[PDB]
Order: structure tokens, then sequence, then C-alpha cells
């Protein structure tokens, strides 16, 4: 049989597939520091990549791509998009963003943008966020550049200012905001697998253009919704609308489909991002192999244009979908390298 | 030119050692008269390790034969390879030891010990670069145990910087023919723990089971058991006696096999497709010491394969055993299983494998002897035979304490984690 | 003409030393007896190949080399090998019993007893030198002699030849190729003691050499002969600039000025291409761009690591054979676009190139195929620190439980030296991280 | 992206290609360390022989 290790003990997704592998009866779990493993479910921070692919007679697999942080960090992502010809600074599916260092900084660049929109009386609502922000906190929306920079100085970690989508697609009934989460698996061959089932993560408070103080109607993190949202769960169970219902809503309310209006743009963004970094992280010729599951976050505006907002290299699945997705990771990302003894759920995004 | 001085003491030591010289003499192609009549020059490239080159191109073992009872000397001298040995290297008494450790260690053996060291000085001074000593002996008797460890203590005084190896037949859990063996064994172990770099634990009950249950000998004898032990002794010393990809001595073996100075008691094995040997070799049924490897963890392991065989096949099979049953290996000694190969197989065999394991499970053996020792010592049973030779009860208490401390040490690293 | 003395310490250094001097003789046409018909200047000369060879009035070209080992098994073969006539017996020093894989035994116990003799024999060769440059030291990280005695010699060389340069060719231990449980200890101790005395050190991981041999040469179980012959090719290409006319890496001092802006980070990664099996029927000749691209494939490096996740501080390309500057420059341009090559902001993104028109040489009956163009790339990338972390982690596992420490203490070392040297490696690992990671 | 420092000889030639511009102990100290180690070995051996003498 095969052997594996678990080093992210707080990983919801990989806690379950650790049980899946054992259930097969052709795998076994060693402890963190035993080096004779075929698979590693590594830690989120400072994974020891340099120690893999050196044990004689052991093909080794790891559940993380060395270098994917360049895409899953708010500061890195903005720099990666602006400096990569593939994506470029004029990228259209990524909101106008600028990296800001409190106390390689683009303060005066964003200051030239806000003033330009002041002359033309254009929308000037911006949002400041950072990877340091946790639990749905550390993010402030304002149309006053002065307020944003000041808030970023009280904070310590690097911050980024992003053009706020003042015109999001609003679901009815509710007149409410949402974001889309797509789960993407990249195997050792670097095939890009998009999970068929996504989820809309919904705000249960009508989108209020007037005041951004009430961030329950502007921030759609399930985390915050349970905290300070009265209407939680009124429409869909746990503010989680799924593709079958949303597709029906698009048909009934806008005479379109989820595939054409939105999903086609989603697949293009996923490929563009992942292909941009393939030369840097590909393990096709490495002494060890890598796979990794990502979570892409999207925003849809009223014109049914798709925007990318964040990328998660250690994402959490939806409770209803853990069983199916985790089983797919084994079939596609693990059993492919370590066959067991003698229909698809993913959408393969072509090279 | 890294010569080894062989010493064998007591019946067991001499019977086992005598069969050992028969085995390697055939491997180096040396006849009873001591003249070479072999085929390959690889038999001689490193022959000076265990043999002195005498006038007339006769080969004489660097062997010293010791006992307090002359009977076993005469058996050796009249055996198949009796006339190989140097006449002056028979150092024997007339009294015997009477299964009494004190007689062998303090009185009867003390009278004869100097004569044995004089023969050691002859052999050692005739060595280009003395490497170390190896001793074959039982621990349950009085001469090999009592006088054997006395010889070890004296050798360490003259040669403190040399390696001391021993092949010690240990008391078996159920088969015994000596009532006082727990006393003799415990007193010897406390000596071995201090003055030996490597000790191979040999158990006669396990050897008998192999001869009976496996080899299918309906009437096993000490000759059959000695053949197995000699076959293992040859397998252990294969790298010291033959050239190959490995150029290593006894000190290197000790440096890499012993992570802690007191825990130097090894568990030997022997086997008998390449996959099937490695399967046998790690089996409890093939272990020469009466301790289950599955009841512990290997600190270090050494495997030696002999005979024309696919090297890559052995490497893959060994690596499979490590990865397959990795829960029986300490995780904090990286790559603690090393393998060596020699092209020369033994007589009447095409492929063979020898096993050397430093397993924490060996504490089970020291537990047994301690409990047997305490049951007798609490009531001072048979003790008057030892105090009559001048021993004091405190010397018995010390040995009990040390072997329990040794048992305590083994349990420490059997549960240690990274 | 400035001379270069080679010192080979232990089994690995000696056996590699032979493969190197075997190849040197073929590349220069020197016969096993020491007489090369190609030489017109008898009994001396200021030729570039004299940097590694001295001349005698009889026509023998004597290598400027010293072999040293604490036991005579390995060097005895030298004394009776095909090239026995090549060195005067004095250049071959042997002890009685080895260091037994114990860094302390080779450094303290036995090193003190033989250091004076070795330095005298080195000084005998230095007296035959008019403009001695420095020393090239071949040794293993794992052996007791290779690790223990070498660190002692490097300390004394920094004393007796303070101004002179010292280069290391170090064999990094690999489980696949006959290691010992305590080699991580020896490798860390000898690095710590030798770090301040080594101007530039080229590590060679037996794992990488093993896999290259087993994959590109179709050798199921590589032997030390297979690895050493391949190792000699990389060494020869690295030292060719010293033995042939040229304007690149002509002086030992130039090696670190072109490869090492930071004193402590002096471990350049070597990559070699092409490695072709002679058993290969009629291997199609490769191109300049193809072999130059192979210099960035991790499978060709001497140390398996990922330079894409480090930063470069210097890069050199050493071509042997039919290579024109136009093809090299074209190949570089194309692969800057494809490969991930990030230099430190305080260094220029450049490549120092060198071409020697003589095609690579192959030993008769050797496993390497006679190719027409070959390249060796030397790059100081922070990714080589992956090797230190691997070694340091193994060190940590054992030292936490003090396994085998008693063997070193028994020879006169203190446990403090274990922690002192590990602390030094923790700093080296951290130094690499500051340079090569944001 | 220019070629500079080109040098040619009949044995070979060398040059550089810039794709982008940028943005010890003394002897006695040694022997004291070796002598301190020798004293430690001697003290260790003395304790052994002392215990063996007892
Ligand atoms: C160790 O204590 C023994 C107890 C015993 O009977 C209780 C016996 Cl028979 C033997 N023994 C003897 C022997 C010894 C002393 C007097 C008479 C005969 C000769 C012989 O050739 C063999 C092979 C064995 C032997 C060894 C290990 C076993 F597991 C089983 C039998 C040994
Ligand atoms: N590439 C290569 N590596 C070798 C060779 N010989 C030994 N090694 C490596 O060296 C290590 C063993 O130490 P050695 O250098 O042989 O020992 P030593 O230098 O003679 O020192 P001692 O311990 O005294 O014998 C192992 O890790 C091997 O991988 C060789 O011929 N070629
Ligand atoms: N440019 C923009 N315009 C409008 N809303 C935005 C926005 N950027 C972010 N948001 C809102 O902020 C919420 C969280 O933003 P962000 O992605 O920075 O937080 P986060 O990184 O903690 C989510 P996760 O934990 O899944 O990675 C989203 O649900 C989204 O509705
Ligand atoms: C007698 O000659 C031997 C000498 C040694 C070894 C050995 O077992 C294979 C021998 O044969 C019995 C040895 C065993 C211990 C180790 O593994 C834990 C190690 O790393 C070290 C090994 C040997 N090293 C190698 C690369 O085989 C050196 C010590
Ligand atoms: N393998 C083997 N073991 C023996 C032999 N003779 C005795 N023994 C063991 O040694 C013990 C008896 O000790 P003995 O050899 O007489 O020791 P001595 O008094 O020093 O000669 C028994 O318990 C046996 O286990 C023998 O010929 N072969
Ligand atoms: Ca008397
Ligand atoms: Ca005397
Ligand atoms: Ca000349
Ligand atoms: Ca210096
Ligand atoms: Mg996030
Ligand atoms: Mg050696």
């Amino acid at each position: 049989m095969y052997t594996f290790v678990v080093r992210d003990e707080n990983s919801s997704v990989y806690a379950e597939v650790s049980r899946l592998l054992l259930a097969t009866g052709q795998w076994k779990r060693l402890r963190k520091d035993n080096p004779r493993f075929n698979l590693m479910l590594g830690e989120r921070n400072r994974l020891p990549f340099g120690r893999l692919g050196h044990e004689p007679g052991l093909v080794q697999l790891v559940n993380y791509y060395r270098g994917a942080d360049k895409l899953c960090r708010k500061a890195s992502l903005v720099k990666l998009i602006k400096t990569s010809p593939e994506l470029s600074e004029s990228c259209t599916w990524f909101p106008e963003s600028y990296v800001i260092y409190p106390t390689t900084d683009e303060r005066e660049v964003f200051l030239a943008a806000y003033n330009r929109r002041r002359e033309g009386r254009e929308g000037n609502v911006w949002i400041a966020k950072s990877s340091a922000g946790a639990k749905g906190e550390g993010i402030l929306i304002s149309s006053e550049a002065s307020e944003l920079l000041d808030f970023i100085d009280e904070q310590g970690q690097v911050h980024v200012i992003q053009k706020y989508l003042e015109k999001p697609l609003l679901l009815e009934p509710g007149h409410r905001k949402f974001d889309i989460r797509s789960w993407v698996l990249v195997d050792h061959l670097y095939n890009i697998y998009l999970y068929r089932e996504g989820v809309l993560r919904t705000s249960s408070e009508p989108y209020n253009s007037a005041n951004f103080q009430d961030k329950t109607c502007h921030l759609t993190n399930h985390c915050i919704q349970k905290e300070y949202s009265k209407n939680y769960g009124r429409y869909e169970e746990g503010n989680e609308m799924f593709f079958e219902e949303f597709n029906q809503y698009l048909m009934d309310a806008l005479n379109t489909t989820l595939e054409n209006s939105i999903l086609l743009q989603i697949k293009h963004i996923i490929r563009s991002c992942l292909m941009c970094i393939e030369p840097a992280i590909s393990t096709k010729h490495l002494h060890y192999q890598s796979f990794q599951l990502f979570g892409f976050d999207f925003m849809v505006d009223e014109e049914l244009k798709v925007w990318l907002i964040e990328v998660n290299g250690a994402p959490a699945c939806a409770q209803k979908l853990y069983a199916e997705l985790c089983q797919g990771i084994v079939d596609v990302a693990i059993s492919s390298v370590f066959p067991l003894a003698d229909t698809s759920i993913f959408i393969k995004l072509h090279h | 030119m890294r010569e080894i001085v062989h010493i064998q003491a007591g019946q067991c030591g001499n019977q086992i050692g005598a069969k050992f010289w028969e085995v390697i003499s055939d491997e180096h192609g040396i006849d009873p008269t001591g003249s070479y009549h072999g085929d390959s020059d690889l038999q001689l490239e490193r022959i000076n390790v265990y043999y002195n080159e005498a006038t007339g191109n006769k080969y004489v073992p660097r062997a010293i034969l010791v006992d307090l009872e002359p009977g076993t000397m005469d058996s050796v001298r009249s055996g198949p390879f009796g006339q190989i040995f140097r006449p002056d290297n028979f150092v024997f008494g007339q009294s015997g030891a009477g299964n009494n450790w004190a007689k062998g260690h303090y009185t009867e053996g003390a009278e004869l010990v100097d004569s044995v060291l004089d023969v050691v000085r002859k052999e050692s001074e005739s060595c280009d670069c003395l490497q170390g000593f190896q001793l074959t002996h039982s621990l349950g008797g009085g001469t090999g145990s009592g006088m054997g460890t006395l010889l070890i203590s004296k050798i360490r005084e003259e040669y403190p910087d040399r390696i001391m190896n021993t092949f010690s037949v240990m008391p078996s859990p159920k088969v015994s023919d000596t009532v006082v063996e727990p006393y003799n064994a415990t007193l010897s172990v406390h000596q071995l723990v201090e003055n030996t770099d490597e000790t191979y634990c040999i158990d006669n009950e396990a050897l008998y089971d192999i001869c009976f249950r496996t080899l299918k000998l309906t009437t096993p004898t000490y000759g059959d058991l000695n053949h197995l032990v000699s076959a293992t002794m040859s397998g252990v010393t294969t790298c010291l006696r033959f050239p190959g990809q490995l150029n290593a001595d006894l000190r290197k073996l000790a440096v890499n096999m012993v992570p802690f100075p007191r825990l130097h008691f090894f568990m030997p094995g022997f086997a008998p497709t390449v996959p099937e040997l490695t399967q046998q070799m790690f089996d409890s049924k093939n272990m020469m010491a009466a301790c289950d490897p599955r009841h512990g963890r290997y600190l270090t392991v050494a495997a030696i394969f002999r005979g024309r065989m696919s090297m890559k096949e052995v490497d893959e099979q060994m690596l499979n055993v490590q990865n397959k049953n990795s829960s029986y290996f300490v995780e904090w000694i990286p790559n603690n299983v090393k393998t060596a190969v020699c092209d020369i197989p033994p007589r009447g065999l095409k492929m063979s494998a020898t096993f050397i394991g430093n397993s924490t499970a060996i504490q089970e053996l020291f537990k047994r002897i301690s409990e047997q020792f305490t049951a007798m010592f609490r009531r001072k049973a048979f003790l008057h035979w030892y105090t009559g030779e001048g021993m004091d009860e405190m010397e018995f208490t010390e040995a009990e304490s040390n072997m329990n401390d040794l048992v305590s040490e083994y349990q420490q690293y059997q549960d240690a984690t990274a | 003409m400035r001379e270069c003395i080679s010192i080979h310490v232990g089994q690995a250094g000696v056996q590699i030393g032979n493969a190197c001097w075997e190849l040197y003789c073929l590349e220069h046409g020197i016969q096993p007896d020491g007489q090369m018909p190609s030489d017109k200047t008898i009994g001396g000369g200021d030729d570039s190949f004299n940097t590694f060879f001295s001349e005698t009035g009889a026509g023998k070209h004597v290598p400027r080399a010293v072999f040293v080992d604490l036991e005579p098994t390995v060097i005895d073969e030298v004394r009776t090998g095909t090239y026995r006539q090549l060195f005067h017996p004095e250049q071959l020093i042997t002890g009685k019993e080895d260091a037994a894989n114990n860094y302390a035994r080779g450094h303290y116990t036995i090193g003190k007893e033989i250091i004076d003799l070795v330095l005298d024999r080195i000084r005998k060769l230095a007296d035959q030198c008019t403009g001695l440059q420095g020393f090239l030291v071949f040794h293993s990280f794992g052996g007791g002699t290779g690790s223990g005695f070498t660190s002692l010699l490097m300390e004394r060389l920094s004393v007796d030849y303070g101004k002179k340069s010292k280069l290391e060719f170090s064999i990094y231990p690999a489980p696949q190729v006959s290691t010992a449980v305590v080699e991580p200890y020896n490798s860390i101790l000898t690095t710590h003691t030798t770090l301040e005395h080594s101007d530039c050190a080229f590590m060679v991981d037996n794992e990488a050499i093993y896999d290259i041999c087993r994959r590109n040469l179709d050798i199921e179980r590589p032997t030390y002969t297979n690895l050493n012959r391949l190792i000699s090719q990389i060494v020869s290409s690295i030292t060719a600039s010293l033995r042939f006319d040229g304007a690149l890496n002509v002086d030992l001092t130039e090696f670190q000025t072109n490869l090492v802006p930071y004193p402590r980070i002096h471990f350049p990664l070597a990559t070699y291409a092409p490695v072709i099996s002679a058993e290969k029927a009629y291997h199609e000749q490769l191109s300049v761009a193809e072999i130059t691209n192979a210099c960035f494939e991790p499978a060709n490096q001497m140390v398996k690591c990922d330079p894409r996740h480090g930063k470069y501080m210097a890069c050199c390309l050493l071509y042997r054979g039919d290579v024109v500057p136009k093809d090299v420059n074209a190949a570089i341009a194309t692969i800057k676009t494809k490969r991930s090559i990030q230099f430190v902001d305080w260094c220029p993104t450049g490549f120092k190139v060198g071409i020697n028109y003589q095609p690579p040489t192959v030993v008769p009956g050797g496993d390497l195929a006679k190719v027409q163009r070959a390249v060796c790339m030397l790059s100081n990338t922070t990714a080589i620190a992956e090797a230190w972390a691997r070694l340091d982690h193994k060190f940590d596992l054992m030292y936490a439980k003090r396994a085998f420490v008693h063997w070193y203490v028994g020879e006169g070392m203190e446990e403090g030296e274990f922690s002192e040297a590990r602390e030094d490696m923790a700093a080296l690992e951290k130094d690499y991280e500051e340079v090569g990671v944001d | 992206m220019e070629v500079i420092e080109l040098n040619k000889c009949t044995s070979g030639q060398s040059f550089e290609v810039i794709l982008k511009p940028p943005s010890d102990p003394s002897l006695e100290e040694i022997q004291k360390k070796l002598e301190a180690a020798e004293e430690r070995r001697k003290y260790q051996e003395a304790e052994l022989l002392k215990h063996l003498a007892e």
C-alpha cells in the first residue's frame, strides 16, 4: 500500500480526504515527521519544499505548488497582474488596484486616479483590504482617499486599494449583493480542473448605496453574515445559493444562462491566472510532484461582467459539497500518481 | 592490514569458535594443514585479518583458545580443523569453573588469565595495525562467562583504544541446563555493558527451533546449532574478510551501529528469489536472539547479501521493507538501514543474507534475566557458592541495578519521538 | 605562469582525483608514463597546461597534486594503477588506520599526528612554483578523513599561505550512494570549520550524479567509477580555463570575483549538458540552444534544487567544442523569455561566457558518449540552500537525542562544537533566505 | 543586450552578455584547540585506567 502524512491539522478539506484515503484500505497515515511518505498534506506556512523528492525508492506527492503564493496573496496578485504581459496592468477582468505600504509603493499612483475621477464626477468609491485582515475585519469602503490611507496607517501589514464595484448584480427578491466561489484543482500534470458545483455567497441585507458603514450588506463573507446580520438565511440556507438555483434565476429573470453570461468568463480567468504562473510552479520535471486546490472569488456587475477579487490556496469547501469534491481530489490528484487495485465532476480547462 | 585477534573461552566458546574457523577456512579455501588450495585471489586479498602468514606459506589463525577444563581443548585439537591452530595458543587449566562465575572471574580464572594475555601480546605485537578483538563464549557458565569477562577487562587495560566484539550465547527463556545461570548471566552482562563495543546475542532455544521447526532435523545437536551460529559469524565478518564496494572495519561498524554506548547488543539473523530472502531475513522466525523485533523498534540495522545477485533488486526489496513496516524503525536516525553485498557466497549456497539489528526489543531479554536473578537473590539461593570464593552481596546488588538501568535505557528510546 | 596545486583528501577525493588526472592527461596528450610527445618545451615552460603539471629534465610531466588518506587501501591502487609512474611516491601520503567516519578522529585525534607531514609535502610542491595561485581541495563531506582532516588542512593552509586562494570540490552525502548514519554530522562540522577558509566551493550531490548516471547513461546500479568519470567531466570543464589559453576564469582569484559577491555564499551550482550514453546507437548531435536550455533543467544539476524559487547573483557558461558566440547569444535571448530567472536587484542580469574549441574528451571504454559540443553552467543561486536545509534537518533529528555524539566526544570534541556549527548553518541558511526571497 | 569584453585566442574566446542592468586563527590558536582536545582525551583515559585500577 501507500503512506501519507498530515501537517495541516486545521484543514477542513484535507481532514476529510485523510479519512477517505484510510477508508480505501490501500493507504496508511504516518505522523508529521516520518520522512518515508508517498503523499504530504503539508502545512499552510513555510512548507519544507526542499526536503521532498529525495527519499530513495519513494515517489512523493505534495498538496501544494511551490510559488502559488504569488497568486493567492492580495499584494502579490496585484503585482503579478500588473507586471505579467499575459495579464498586464490594463487587465480588464481585475478591478483597478494599487498596493499601499503604511509608514515599491503606489500611493501617488492611486492619488492620480482619484483626482482624475474627481474632475469627471465619476464614481470614486474605493475599498482597502489586505491579507492580514481576518474573520471579515480589516476592510473599509470609502469614497474619500483621505479616509482610506488613514485607516491603512493604523494597520501594519501591506495593504492594497481596489476600485469598489459600486454596481454589483443584485439578486431578487432582496436587492442584495453576492460573490461567486469556484473550486479549481491542478494535478501533477498541470491539468486545470474546475469543479462543476460552485456557490454564490450572499448578503442577506439589501445593497445600500447610501452608507458603507453597515458592512453586512457590502461584505458577503459567510463569516461576517452569521456575526451581525439579522436576515441571515431568510432566502437560501446559510446564505449559500447554488448553481442550479442561480441558473434558474438567470433564465427566469434575465433570459440567459449561467454558462454563457458568467461561467465562460470564469473559465477564462482561471486559465489566464494559472497559465501565467505555470512556468514558475510546474513540477513536470521535478524530483517531486505537486498538486493543489484553489478557490477563486468573483464579483458580477449589473452588466453581467465577471471580475476577480481574491484567490485562495487553502480554501474551505461548502458543507454540502465536501463529500463530492474531496472524493474528486483522490481520483484526479492522488490516485493518478498512486493507482489502486483493479462519470466526471470536473471541467477540464484546455491548454 | 587491520588484524583481528580471536579469543574463545569455555566449552561453548570453543565449540562455537572451532566451527567458526572451519567455516571461514573453507571460504578462504584453507585446508586443515593450513595451506591455501583455493581458486580466487579474492580469498587472500584480506586473509591477514584473521590469519598470520607463516613460513612455507602456511596460514595460522590469530586464535587464542582458553578454558579451565582441558577436556574441551582436546576435542578442538582432534576435530576436523584441530591441527590448524598454533599449539602455544592453547591456554588451559585443570580445575574447571563449576558453573561458578566467581571461580572464573576471581580465583581459578585469575590464576590463568595472565598466561592468556601473554599469548595475546604475542599475536597483537605481530600485527601491522591491530584492529580489535572478538570473543566467543557463553554467559550461563563459569569459565566463558566469569573468566571471559575478566579477560575482556584486562584487554581493555592494555588496549584501551581497540575494538572489543563478543558473540555471547545468552540464557534462553525456557531451555536451561544450569541452575545458577541467572547469577552468571547478570554478572557477565554488567561487565559486557561496560567493556564491549559490540555484543551479538545468541539464543540456543531459537537456534534449536530453527534446526527443528525449519530445517527439519528431528534430532538437533549442538553441532547443528553451532553450524548456524558459525554461518552467521561468517556473514557478519564478510566485509572485514573480503573486498568489495564497502571498505569498512570494526570501528566503523560500531560507530554507525551504536547511537548510545551502552546499547550495543545486537540481534543476529540469517537467510535462507531475492524478494523472498529479505522477507525471511526480517522475520522473527529467523532471529538468533530470543526477542520479538515487533516488540520494539530498530535503532540501526545492517544487512549483508552474498552471492551473484541483482544489486538493484536487493536495493528495491530492502527499501520496500523499510517503507512497508516503517513503524518498527526509529524516525530520528535518518537512513538507519544500510546494506552491503559480497560476490562470494558460502558453501553449498548460491545466495545468502545476514542480519544485524540493534533493536530496543532486546530489553525483553534483560528483563527476563533480571526477574530470574531477583527471585533467586531475594532468598540468597545458591549464593554461598559465590561468597565462598570471596564475593560480597553488594556486588550482586550492583549487577542487578545496572541491568535494570540498562532495561530502563532501552525503554526510553523505544517511545522517543521526533 | 601561475601554478595550481591539487590536494585530494580521503577516499572520495582520491578516487575522484584519479579520474580527474586521468582525464587531464588525455585532454593534454600526456601518456601514462608522463611523457607527452606534444610538448616542445622540455624540462619546463610557461605554457598554460603547466599550471597543473610540472616538468622534469627526463620529459615526465608530474602533476602538481598531493593525495592524502588515513588508511592505505585507496592510495595503494594509485601506486599500482595504470598511471602509477605519473607521480613521484612522495606525493602519496597514507596512514595506518582511518578516521572511521568520525569527523573528530580525522580532525583532532589523527589530524594532529599527520598534519605536519602533509604540509611539508605541500610545501615541497610550492617550492617548485614561481607564482603559485592557490589550492584545489577534493574531499567528501561524509568521510571521517574527508570531513575532519580537510577542515584542519584548510585552517593550516590559511596560515601557511594566507594570501593564496582555496577552492573546494565537495561530495555531498546521498543515501543512494554508500553513506553512513553520521554523515550529516560530519558534513555540518566540516562546513562550519571550513567556511571562512574556502573562497569558492563546488558541491556535488551523489544523488544527482547517481540519477544522471542511471537515467541518461542507462546504468542500473552506478558504481564509483561511473560517478567519478562523470564528476571528472564537470571538474575538467570548470578547471579548463586554468589549463588552456583564455581570458575567462584564468586565475583562481577570478573564480569568486565572477561567482561570489558575498563571501559566505560561495557555493555555486553546477549544471552540465549533454550527458549521452555511448551505448546510444547514433545519438543525433544537439544544438547550442538545446544544451544551453538543459542548463536550467533541475535534472542536470549537480545538486537537485529549484533555481526558479531562488535568486541568481552570478552566472557563467563554459562551452567545450564547436560553439560560436552568435549561437550562445541567440540561445540566451530565447530562454530569458521562457525560463524563470530572477537576479538580485543589486546585481546585473548577465552571463559570463567562455568557449574552448577543443571538444570534450571521453575515457576509452567509458560510459560517456563522444559529443562535439558540451556546456557547463556555474550559477550562484540561493536555491542551493535547499541542500543545507536537508542536511540540517537530518542533523537536528539525531542531535536532539544525542545519537552517536559520544563517538565524537570520545575523540576530544565538546558537544559545544555540535551546537556552535549548527548555529553557523542556521545563519548560513538565513543568509541565503534574505538574498533569495522577498 | 550587447556583447562586451570579447577576447579571442586560437584555443577559444570569451565574452559577457548583459540582458539587463541592475536597480582567521593563527597557528598557536589552532594548536591550543588541538591541545585542549588532547587533554580531554587523556583525562578521559585516565579516569578509565583509574576505575580499572580500582
Ligand atoms: C541449554 O540447556 C539445555 C537443556 C537441555 O535439556 C533440558 C538440552 Cl538437551 C540441551 N542440549 C544438549 C545437552 C546439554 C546438557 C546436557 C545434555 C544435553 C545437547 C544438544 O546437542 C542440544 C541441541 C541441546 C538443546 C539446546 C537448545 C534447545 F532449545 C534444546 C536442546 C541444553
Ligand atoms: N562520488 C563519490 N563519492 C564517494 C566516493 N567514495 C566515497 N564517497 C562518499 O564519501 C562518503 C564516505 O566517506 P569517505 O570519503 O569515503 O571516507 P574517508 O574520506 O576516506 O574518511 P574515513 O572515514 O576515514 O574513511 C560517502 O558519503 C560516499 O557517498 C567516490 O569514489 N565517489
Ligand atoms: N472590488 C470590490 N467591489 C465590491 N465588493 C468587494 C470588492 N472586493 C471585495 N469585495 C467584497 O468583500 C468581501 C471579501 O473581500 P476579500 O476577498 O478581500 O476578503 P477575503 O479575502 O477574507 C475572502 P476569502 O476568505 O474567501 O479569501 C467579498 O465577499 C466581496 O463581496
Ligand atoms: C563489517 O563491515 C561493516 C561496516 C559497516 C557497516 C556494515 O554493515 C553493512 C558492515 O558489515 C557488517 C554499516 C552498518 C551500520 C549503518 O547503518 C545503520 C551505516 O550507516 C554504516 C555501514 C557501513 N557503511 C556503508 C555505506 O555501508 C560502514 C560500517
Ligand atoms: N551453542 C552451544 N552452546 C553451548 C555449548 N555448550 C554449552 N553451551 C551453553 O553454555 C551453557 C553452559 O556453559 P558452558 O559452555 O559449560 O560454560 P563454561 O563453564 O565456561 O565452559 C549452557 O546453558 C548452553 O546454553 C555448545 O557446544 N554449543
Ligand atoms: Ca590453585
Ligand atoms: Ca606477565
Ligand atoms: Ca612544456
Ligand atoms: Ca582565506
Ligand atoms: Mg483571503
Ligand atoms: Mg576511508
